[PDB]
């Protein structure tokens, strides 16, 4: 499934 | 919510706005272009972005490229601003999955 760096990049984090 | 035509063409314009100021490693910062990012970033400060805009505009991941090293604080503060708030924006349990996955 998606991942949050698919979604929003490999810098972004929560 | 957007059109996914606005989204990406803006997440276009933001990439090649990204790669022209790449001078090889080093991020080369104008006037005009730290302009010209405010004025594409700021048109999707008022967006509400869907998962499948997320997953079919890229226009997340092309705002998270000025995060980096390079860019002027005032700019990455509103890279992250703008991505926190599409995070939050997500089903509650969609964030536990992009969060436990990455744990």
């Amino acid at each position: 499934g998606s991942t949050l760096e698919d979604l929003f990049g490999p810098l972004f984090y929560v | 919510d957007v059109t996914n035509a606005t989204l990406e063409t803006t997440g276009k314009e933001l990439t090649e706005t990204y790669m022209e100021m790449l001078n090889g490693d080093v991020v080369e910062v104008s006037i005009a272009n730290e302009e010209r990012i405010v004025s594409l970033l700021s048109s999707l400060a008022s967006a509400n972005v869907t998962l499948k805009q997320l997953i079919g505009t890229k226009i997340g991941v092309a705002v998270g490229q000025f995060l980096s090293d390079g860019f002027p604080p005032h700019i990455v503060r509103f890279s992250k601003g703008i991505l926190d708030y599409w995070f939050r924006q997500l089903p509650e349990e969609v964030q536990k999955q992009l969060l436990a996955k990455r744990a």
